[PDB]
RNA sequence: GGGUUCUAACUCAGGUAUAACAAUACCGAGGACAAUGUAUGGUGGGUAGUUUGACUGGGGCGGUCU
RNA sequence: AAUUCCUUGUCAGGUAAGUUCUGACCUGCACGAAUGGCAUAAUGAUGGCAGCGCUGUCUCCAGCAGAGACUCAGUGAAAUCGAAAUCGCAGUGAAGAUGCUGUGUACCCGCGGCUAGACGGAAAGACCCCGUGAACCUUUACUACAGCUUUACAUUGAAC
RNA sequence: UUUAUUAAAAACACAGCACUCUGCAAACACGAAAGUGGACGUAUAGGGUGUGAUGCCUGCCCGGUGCUGGAAGGUUAAUU
RNA sequence: GAAGUGGCAAAUACCAUGCUUCCAGGAAAAGCUUCUAAGGCUAUAAACGAAUCGUACCCUAAACCGA
RNA sequence: GGCUCAAACUAGGAGCCGAAGCUGCGGAUUUGAAACUUGUUUUCAAGUGGUAGGGGAGCGUUGUGUAAGCCUGUGAAGGUGUGUCGUAAGGCAUGCUGGAGGUAUCACAAGAGCGAAUGCUGACGUGAGUAACGAUAAUGCGAGUGAAAAGCUCGCACGCCGGAAGAUCAAGGGUUCCAGUCCAACGUUAAUCGGGGCUGGGUGAGUCGACCCCUAAGGCGAGGCCGAAAGGCGUAGUCG
RNA sequence: CCACUGUCGUUGAAAAGCCAGGGGAUGACUUGUGGAUAGGGGUGAAAGGCUAAUCAAACUCGGUGACAGCUGGUUCUCCC
RNA sequence: GUCAAGUAAUGAAGCGCACAUGGUGGAUGCCUUGGCAGUCAGAGGCGAUGAAAGACGUGACAGCCUGCGAUAAGCUUCGGGGAGGCGGCAAUAUCCUGUGAUCCGGAGAUUUCUGAAUGGGGAAACCCACUUACCAUAAGGUAGGUAUCUUGUACAAGAAGCGAACGAGGGGAAGUGAAACAUCUCAGUACCCUUAGGAAAAGACAUCAAAUGAGAUUCCCCAAGUAGCGGCGAGCGAACGGGGAGAAGCCGAUUAAUGCUAAUGUAGAAGAACAGCGUGGGAAAGCUGACCGUAGUAGGUGAUAGUCCUGUAUUCGAAACAUUAGCGUUAACAUAUUAAGUAGGGCGGGACACGAGAAAUCCUGUCUGAAGAUGGGGGGACCAUCCUCCAAGGCUAAAUACUCCUGACUGACCGAUAGUGAACCAGUACCGUGAGGGAAAGGCGAAAAGAACCCCUGUGAGGGGAGUGAAAUAGAACCUGAAACCGUGUGCGUACAAGCAGUAGGAGCCUCAAUUUAUUGGGGUGACUGCGUACCUUUUGUAUAAUGGGUCAGCGACUUAUAUUCUGUAGCAAGGUUAACCGUUUAGGGGAGCCGUAGGGAAACCGAGUCUUAAUAGGGCGUCUAG
């Protein structure tokens, strides 16, 4: 029962240099220099997940920070009046209005700044 | 392998790894590492336990409506047809035929048929009763295999 | 420089040919294990 | 319990024959020695096989080892 | 001193200046009479030192000639090489960073040079240690053996 | 003369010198032995060792270890 | 369809396996000439032979030894 | 960077930012627990970083049975894309290529999985169109031939050797010798040329050499001597 | 026939050479052809030299897949 | 419109990525002519009548290979066979063949030179002879003889050398293990040497046993990893007896011919049964319907065939020669007559599982040395008693060992880096003075139908048409045709910006599909922003400036046999299970043996107990179930 792998390498092999596609040199033809490009962009995707939410909180949260103080308060006293007043809205949706709707935002600011 | 005496260059020096042999496993025309010998394959069953699953595998085919009882399946001449006739209207074409005294014309007459065998009660083996679509046995085949097992 | 091989046909008749290796036990030995072998060249 | 003598074993890498080498015969010289086998004591780097520790502010030296 | 550790010993000579050289002293660590002592003409591609001559050895390099180097045409290697979008500095850090931090500088790509770095290439460091590793050499290490030698028996006898 | 291929020398050899062995089937060497070399030589010869032309020369020590001679005593194998 | 003989110089080759010296003292066997032992030869010629193998080419080299 | 009633320090106070911690939401999984009860279902609780290492569950590959089956020229294996599915190993479908085989399922057996071993073999990169083109005795030009001429042939001139770089051999080689023809490879470039390819030819002896006769060193050596065997020696001789 | 100095060359024209010089050059000389000595053996004007680019024990094959408390490597997946 | 200020867009010497399309290369897949492992039978030699191995020749035709030998791809003859043929690459030419060729089988003739090589020599394939008879007349030819050694009467018969393994014998290591090493181990192995036969050797009791005795040798399963041996270490390791295979005992159980008889082998012969339709280059596959079968899973044929071919089942042939067996005859050798330099002993060794040990027994280098049936050997120091057996004469089948080989058949063996080193012109090329080492290299197509002719080119290579073919990116370096690596084209990005080259976001552009029309979705690219120092190994710790890797493709490392322990699972269960063997063979038989069911104690011995002890005490180990 001698086995010959070739067929079985071959398509080994493909799977990782399809997932190679796009590199630069080496990374995206040589299965050597392109199994490790892999595995690198996998634990790169694996940190950046948890990176990206961390990231995009820091943008809303300069966001908010940029209308409040278009319109009276920092971001700190913001938030502790958005606590006050009870209003749940998250962070990613009042960056959105402060993006998106400045109306609504300085009524939203009115309201954290008429409870302190 | 055939030559690998000599140390094909020195140990240190040359900048190669180091060799033994060009006969060695990690060499392309070297040995196997591990070579294949020829072995037995052959194991012990029990003689209960072969008695035991001879009788399960009868069992089985009684209810599986597999075994098919016959008082005799003699054949006059030791001709094709004749056997595939009388396969025909027992609505076996295909079977394992079981008898005491395999007859020395019914074995000619079944050795053409594609799938069908004849064999004495004494040289029946659980495989062939286990591939055969449907397997006649005379009674007194029957009576025999009882005795046995 | 003067090289190792230096050639010379008596020479290597007389030291390694069919009748110096026939004229012992050993050479034909030799000449056994060439035969074996199945050399198309048994002697020099 | 030793020496002396003898010759016949044994020795001659003596002479004379045998063409030669060897052996053989005779003669001559030795001679129970020598020499060889077995056994045995001595001697024997001529040759072989080996050993020649560990701890350790590197190792060696020193010290130590229960 | 082909020998002197201390040591460049001391004194004399030679030089402007001499840890070398020559002469002498004797305090010979640690000369010495066939593992020869002290000399010695001749000899030596032998060692040390000193001169004449001579000079690009040098001050201090210049010019020139030919062969390469350089350009064109033809042919066409090498070692090396994880992958490279391959800068400086001060830090950091498996402790001496192109790659990490901060910062400075920097438009993209050749060719001729160059060798400061890439702990550059080459050779699984020969130094050193280790391994109950190897070899070969030595001996008053151990154990053997060859050889040589001793006696007993045999070959091997007789007489006084 | 020498480290073919990093050492040519003060290293090796050398004529010369000494000690010692060797009476001839020599000592000594090769070899298992037969057979050989030594040598178809014969102590003015041959072997081993050291030293190293020549000139002047070469002192003391025999405790140690060797070598040579001796055998009174002690010890001492196989054997019986 | 021509010449083709004089002088001089001169080898490490030849005389010469000589000669002279020296010590380190200088192959062998056959062919050949003679003598016999056991048991054809010499002259004259005339006719007729002398087999086989090598022979190219390099050989201080591009041909040998160094891939 | 810049900072001085600070953006420093001391003492307080209030907000906020801030992690893969905690919470929210969705999903998987280990163990234990009440049951149509073997994942038959709904949950619940506590867990789920990991090297050496221990335990558990699977994927794929070659082969055997299942299989005289099933699939396949209306296109097998393989190759190359795409889509799709699973926690993964991986599965499935399908376009193109391909042209003759493959193998469901469940068992069974393994030459059963490769990136490293200065691993082995083949191929092909980098260096790089870079170094080098092998004695600095040297070449110029006119003709010819030719697809093409620095190199070949002829000519004129020039240069080099000339105790050789000329000539005769031996050894060694073995056709390289001569002619015709060709230029792919070989020739460190080109080549019409060649010691290259191909096809023909060429070596003539009584006197040259060998053979032959003779022997040296040294071999072998009727008998002989020695030696477990194998063999070693040696006389006459016989070679050399 | 040698190999003393230097430069060059060191992926060389060359696995030891070239060039300029150097030493011996009637002798213990150089060289051709054949022969002898064979591995713990030979041979050595002696360097452990040389014994076919191999020498403090040649080469080839065999014991042999020597042994290696040493170094390297050790290939699919997920769960505890 | 002019000026000023501000700020886009656009580029590409080249490069990146993606895709398309090639080149190179030769993986993969499928394939086979070649290998590997065996089973059942056979056979186990060839050679002076010249071997094995070779050299040179040999053809219509140049070489190599195959065959053959100056009668040279062959000659004669006897058989077979029946239309083609003059071996392969590899065709062409001249031809042969029903007056039977080619071809196959038996016999014979010829059979150069070398090589045991044998007339002498020798650098193998060469040189030189002598002699007998005959012929020739010239310088020769034909047919012989001429080695050595052994055995027989200067005469006849043998031998020699080569070649697989297995047997018997003469010599005999070391690496290794003992975690060093010397006894010991390795191992009586490797190797060297001598010499047989189809086998060899051994073998009939001067053997065991100690039971109620058995009854030669050999081999297998047990006994048993037991009893022992052992620097009592590492290791080594029986026997008795039981179950089997085979059996045999004799005094020539010898060899070699010859003739009859029977059988076999070496060539051969016959051998059933399928049509139509559609697809397709081609049918054996599809659909429909038949037929043979003592022949249905064979190899082929243009795709997958019981009915197309070759075959298969079955039935059969021999002029000649071989072999096997049976009978008869012949000629060569042998044919003991009961065993003295023997048994035993001393010394030194060796062999026995047994290493001197309390060491029996066997062998013998040395030195000795009986009794001799009123006797002697053995029964593991030795003595007595008892039992057993008669050495110093020779032989003897089978069961056992093996494979250079012949036939048949097989394989959960390989399939071109595998399997032999060798699928192919391989022990070759090549390397080495030599002994010796030792490769690489398979595939067009079903059929060569292997591309007439034209065109470019140098009458070259190479190509494009044409043609062939189902297919030509099947065009000969030819199936498939991967990757590394190198090109060409298209889209986007890229010449003010510092680093493992990605990742998470993200503008713009380009492109496909829907959509009533820029709105999404898929695909390419990626300005700009954040984060971010490869992998392996080895380590306390590595971006490390520590190791390893240039890349790709292929190969490359926990196996196998046996023993043993534990776990799971299955069958049986206080029982379980056979081994070798037999067998018409996975069945059935075979109970020898093994494990379990009892322990204690050194042991005798006793036993749910037993040991220690004076002890009944105490204490130790056991009891107080599942294998």
């Amino acid at each position: 029962a001698r086995v010959k792998r070739g067929v079985q390498a071959n398509r080994r092999h493909k799977k990782i240099l399809k997932r190679a596609k796009g590199y630069y040199g080496a990374r995206s033809r040589v299965y050597r220099v392109a199994v490790q490009a892999v595995t690198k962009a996998g634990q790169y995707a694996y940190r950046d997940r948890r990176n990206k939410k961390r990231t995009f909180r820091r943008l809303w949260i300069a966001r908010i920070n940029a209308g409040a103080r278009l319109n009276g308060l920092s971001y700190s006293r913001f938030i502790n009046g958005m606590k006050k007043a009870n209003i749940t809205i998250d962070r990613r949706v009042l960056a959105d209005i402060a993006m998106h709707d400045a109306a609504t935002f300085g009524a939203l600011v009115e309201k954290a700044k008429a409870e302190l | 392998v055939s030559g690998g005496g000599i140390k094909p260059w020195r140990q240190k020096g040359t900048g190669r790894a180091r060799a033994g042999s060009i006969r060695s496993p990690i060499w392309r025309g070297g040995g196997r590492a591990f070579a294949a010998k020829p072995q037995d394959w052959s194991q012990k069953v029990n003689r209960k336990m072969y008695r035991g699953a001879m009788q399960c595998i009868l069992a089985e085919l009684i209810r599986q409506e597999r075994l098919i009882l016959v008082e005799e399946l003699t054949i006059s001449a030791p001709k094709t047809k004749e056997l595939i006739a009388k396969l025909s209207e027992l609505n076996a074409p295909r079977a394992l035929i079981i008898t005491k005294e395999v007859d020395e014309n019914l074995y000619l007459a079944a050795r053409n048929i594609p799938h069908v065998n004849v064999l004495d009660t004494s040289e029946v083996d659980p495989v062939s009763l286990i591939a055969f679509d449907k397997v006649i046995m005379s009674v007194e085949a029957a009576k025999q295999f009882e005795e046995a097992l | 420089m003067k090289r190792t091989f230096q050639p010379s046909v008596i020479k290597r008749k007389r030291t390694h040919g069919f009748r110096a290796r026939m004229a012992t036990k050993k050479g034909r030995q030799v000449l056994a294990r060439r035969r074996a072998k199945g050399r198309h060249r048994l002697t020099v």
